[PDB]
Parts: structure tokens; sequence; C-alpha cells
């Protein structure tokens, strides 16, 4: 299950794995910098050093200049410096819960099912044998067109290899040509992977 | 498909005025709703997305506001170059559905019009037609009426008027007037007068030639 | 930079069908939908549907469940309206349009010109132009009106300019009315008395429909 979150700043975002751990695929910001312009920012790595790897996190995003309170909840801030504060701003984020954040498949002849990150660099490796991809599918949820199936793409580049490299980014810009931020900053992968023999 | 309600059809306001155009959807639509400016030559630009985002480019003086099924396009200090129809659009739900558009006028001083008339031109006589023709020009406001004289008869068949949209750069309205007859029954006559009534007079503003000069 | 080609008219018998395109350039095409939009001549805007490229799959408002048929090449990066079976009612300018943004609230940024589509049995005609120019006048500053009629023409539009573009503040082109299948419009200049006739005041009339160009000058009578 893919949470799909939609914030505003102030609002805080409380996860929790059922079984497993967090799994952070994008963020983005969306504020008006002080020359009450659009901009865009990171968020993903400030995420994933809340959440990666954990059953539970919290979270909220606050501006650079805020008139600082003293509170247990200012353990849970994230602050973005360009941003002013505005009713446009918005942070768009999405989770998964896994049993395993590592891409080294221990078993031959059993499918694995994961998610790979929007900016992700780990290979999917196989202990034992080659790669055989059943499916992998580009996921834009928030943009509209919300699906891509690039199976064809990963298996020609994988299949019968030790190893794969799954890079979203890479995908979308040297394969479909990609230049909007919407695909680029929050498009993730869901994969369906086999080791032979 | 969601139905888009604009109420007002059509709204004038002077120079410097700050004008408000409203929005409302059949049912809530989360703020997915856009604006777009047309201008009288039929070009659509974005103005608006997502309630309030600004599109690239787009003056500070235009901002959206709203939630739930209402929603609001605000344009402050009006400028010359607003006229246009203005249209909202929701995105919340596929497909996407327009509000019916409102017009925007901008106020100026009334003015009479500038009437001249022309007789038919030598080529078109050639060909066996004639066409008298007579130009109103940059008059307000919109109301205006001509009517045709052929040598002192009020004359109504063969007209033909034709009526510009509010000009963008000084505000105001014109009109053209053409009376067409046959050559032979051109020739039957001897002056031909357009004679213009608009609300800056009670008198109306006249124009005439005869054919034989 | 992004560019959406549409052609200025198609002219259709009733009941026919018409394939219009929307050529665009300027950005990766697979990347964003491609909507479509109807006006009729003094209406406001209806849209039409969206297609995806990637999977060929569109949304329909209802009023073009079948009037309309979505479909786009993906290797010239062209997309298709057909228009089903048309009937006068179906006379309007149809846009193509794109997204600003791909975010799902992204609005409509980029837009065709428009192509006008004309539903009708009659034939396409060049247009005759006549000049319209004053009669005796006495040396005083007082400004010349000058003109241009422009007579016999189908299908619409004509456009009009003055001294190949280099004369247009004071100019009125004025919508044309359609009259037993035959348009007529006519365009007004107003030139300070210093200028002309001796500096030449001509009208050039374009009707891409029948690709003709007339340029009337108009000289005193």
């Amino acid at each position: 299950y893919v949470h799909n979150d939609v914030i505003k700043f102030g609002e805080e975002n409380s996860l929790k794995c059922s079984q497993g751990n967090l799994y952070v695929l994008h963020c983005e910001v969306q504020c008006l910098n002080g020359n009450n312009e659009i901009i865009h920012k990171r968020c993903n790595d400030d995420i994933e050093k809340k959440c990666n790897g954990n059953n539970k996190c919290i979270y909220f995003f606050e501006y650079e200049l805020r008139k600082k309170t003293q509170s247990f909840r200012n353990k849970n801030s994230i602050e973005i410096s360009e941003c002013v504060e505005s009713e446009q701003n918005e942070v768009k984020t999405s989770t998964t819960c896994l049993l395993s954040n590592s891409f080294i498949l221990d078993e031959a002849f059993i499918q694995y099912f994961f998610f790979i990150k929007n900016k992700n660099e780990e290979p999917v490796i196989c202990k034992d044998g080659n790669i055989n991809i059943k499916s992998a599918l580009l996921h834009s949820p928030f943009c509209e067109i919300k699906l891509k199936d690039i199976s064809e793409y990963i298996r020609k580049k994988c299949d019968n290899n030790k190893e794969c490299l799954i890079d979203p980014l890479d995908v979308q810009k040297n394969l479909l040509n990609e230049e909007d931020p919407c695909y680029i900053n929050n498009a993730y992968v869901s994969v369906n992977v086999v080791c032979n023999k | 498909d969601i139905q888009m309600t604009q109420t007002t059809s059509s709204l004038s306001a002077s120079l410097g005025d700050r004008v408000t155009i409203s929005c409302r959807a059949s049912q809530d639509i989360s703020n997915y709703l856009n604006w777009y400016q047309q201008k009288p030559d039929g070009t659509v630009k974005l103005l608006i997305y997502y309630t309030s985002r600004l599109h690239s480019g787009v003056s500070s003086r235009f901002s959206g506001s709203g939630s739930g099924t209402d929603y609001s396009l605000t344009i402050k200090n009006l400028e010359q170059e607003d006229i246009a129809t203005y249209f909202c659009q929701q995105v919340n739900a596929l497909p996407p559905t327009f509000g019916g558009g409102t017009k925007l006028e901008i106020k100026r001083a009334d003015a009479a019009p500038t009437v001249s008339i022309f007789p038919p031109s030598s080529e078109q006589l050639t060909s066996g037609g004639a066409s008298v023709v007579c130009f109103l020009n940059n008059f307000y406001p919109k109301d205006i009426n001509v009517k045709w004289k052929i040598d002192g008869s009020e004359r109504q068949n063969g007209v033909l008027n034709s009526w510009t949209d509010q000009d963008s750069k000084d505000s105001t309205y014109s009109m053209s007037s053409t009376l067409t007859l046959t050559k032979d029954e051109y020739e039957r006559h001897n002056s031909y007068t357009c004679e213009a009534t608009h609300k800056t007079s009670t008198s109306p503003i006249v124009k005439s030639f005869n054919r034989n000069e | 930079q992004v560019q959406l080609q549409q052609p200025g008219a198609e002219l259709v018998k009733p009941g026919a069908s018409v394939r219009l395109s929307c050529k665009a350039s300027g950005y990766t095409f697979t990347s964003y939908f491609m909507y479509w939009v109807r006006q009729r001549p003094g209406q406001g805007l209806q849209s039409i549907g969206g297609i995806n490229p990637n999977n060929g799959g569109s949304n329909f408002n209802e009023r073009f469940k079948t009037k309309a048929t979505l479909t786009v090449d993906k290797s010239s990066s062209i997309a298709y309206l057909q228009l089903n079976s048309l009937t006068s009612e179906d006379s309007a300018v149809y846009y193509c349009t794109r997204r600003g943004l791909g975010y799902d609230y992204g609005g409509f940024a980029y837009w065709g010109q428009g192509t006008l589509v004309t539903v009708s049995a009659a034939k396409t005609t060049p247009p005759s132009v006549y000049p319209l120019a004053p009669g005796s006048a006495a040396q005083t500053n007082s400004m010349v009106t000058l003109g241009c009629l422009v007579k016999g023409y189908f299908p619409e539009p004509v456009t009009v300019t003055w001294n190949s573009g280099s004369l247009s503040s004071g100019v009125h082109t004025f919508p044309a009315v359609l009259q037993s299948d035959l348009y007529t419009l006519s365009s007004s200049v107003t030139v300070p008395s210093s200028t002309w006739p001796s500096e030449t005041v001509t009208c050039n009339v374009a009707h891409p429909a029948s690709s003709t160009k007339v340029d009337k000058k108009i000289v005193p009578r």
C-alpha cells in the first residue's frame, strides 16, 4: 500500500507501518518565495532521515522566518528555507511499508515485489542466479499521466544479469526525454522480479 | 460532467477599479479551478491555476480565491489591456469543464460617432453592383441607430450593418452600414444620406453626397 | 519554445467528417495529454476531451461522446481530432491545448490558434475588393477616413491590413456578414490630411481558403 500525501505547512503527517518499515518514495515542496513566485524545493533527504527503516515517524514543515515556540512538538519540524508564508504552499510526498529495504534478493524461484524511490541508485542483486523482470511500472499519481509501463525497457536492460539498476530519474531523463518537475521529482517505480537458477 | 456557472454574463467598470468575477461548481471541486482570459482576437491565456497560483508571467493584479464550490477572480487597478472575456474551468474531475464566461467592458466618457460616407467605387459599378458605405466610428456607449435616405426618402431594404467589439485601446465602439442596390437603381437617384442617432445628442449626425458630383 | 500548430480553416460538406491536426513542437510530446476545445462564434469555450499519447486513452465531454474521436501520431508528435458527420451547428473554432505543468491541477497554458471549421455546401470563392475613397475636400487639417469593401468570398476568415501592416493605428475592421452564401466585410483607416494621397494607402486583403491576396490601392477619385 502506498501512502500518497498532500500536506500544508504546519500540518503534521504521522506514518505507521502495521508490519515492515517505511520507505520514502519522493518528496516535493511548492511554495512562494520572497519574490512572490512559486519555487520548488527538495525534502526527500529530510523525510528519509526521519522515516526510512523505521516502523513509524512524524513530521511537519515550517518556514525559515517564524516565531520560534518552545514545545516538544518541535523535534518533528523540518524547515524549508526560501519559502514565505502563504496558503499556496504545499508538500506532496509518498511512502510505503516494506518488510525489507534491501534490494539483495536472497531466494531463487519466488517473486519479489517492492518499490524503488524517485532517485534510486541501488541495484537489485540476485544472491543466486540471474534476474528476470515480470513487471516494472512507473507511478506518478499526482500528475495527469499516472502510470507508465516500463517493463520492456527494464527487461532488456536487466534480464539474465546478476544485478539490475533501476533508476527512475535516469529512465525518465534519458529514455522518456522527460523535463516536467511533476514527473521528474515525484515518479517512483514498482517492480515484480524473480531470480532464476 | 461537473457544471460550472459564472453568474455575471457582462461587467462594466472604470479604469483603476477593482472587479470580481465569480464562479460556482455544481459540486465541491477541491480547489482545482483555473481562470482564463480571452481577448477580443480570440487568443486564450491561462491566468491562474489551482484556485490561486498565478500562471508564469501573469501580473500580480490578478488574484484568485475560493473553496468548496465557490471561487472568485479579482483584478486590481483595472487597465485598458483588460478588455476580455474571463472563463473559469474545473479540472478536479475529468473531463474538464468551463463556465460560460464573463465579458468585461471598460467605461469611458461618452463620444459622438465620427461619420464618413462613400459612394460606390467605379470598380464595383463596372461589375454591375452599387454599395454605399457609411462608417460610424469611435463612439460611446454601444447603442446607436443609423437611417439611410435616398432623395429624402428613408430606405431600409438592402442595408447590412456590422458592429465591432469594444476597442482595446480607447474603449470606443464602431459600426459599419452598407446599403447595396443594383447599379441601375443607384443611377436612378441623386442624393444618398446616412444619419447617425446617438445618445450624445438629440440631433442626428448627417453625412450625404450627390451621385452626379 | 512550445508550439501547437493548427490550420486556419476547414470547409466541410454537411454530413461529411474532417480530421483536424495539431502539430506540436518544442517539448516532449509523450509527456502531456492533448486536449481539445470548441467555441461556436458568439459563445464560450466548451471542452471536447483529451488524450494520453502514451496509451491512446482519452476522456470525452458528454456532448462529444460520438461527435469526436481523438488519436495521436507519436512519431510525428501530431494530435488529431476527428469530427464525425458534421452539421451546420458544428461550425466553430476548434483549439488544441495542453497543460503548462504535468501536475493534475495544471491549467491549460498553451493553445493552438484554433481551426475555423465551416460546415456548408457552398464553394470556396475569392474576395472582390473595392476602394472607399473620399470626395472633394478643402485644404484643412481634418483627418481623412479611407476604406475598402470586401465582397463575394467564402468561407471565413479574411484578414485585412493597411500598407502591409505599417498603418496600424486608426483602423477598424468590421465583422463579416453572410448573404446568399457570400461574405461581405469592410475596413476603415483614418490618417492625417497631410499624408495621403502623396503617401499611398493600400488595403491588403488575405483569404487563405482560396490562397488569395488582393492589395487595393486607395486613389483619389
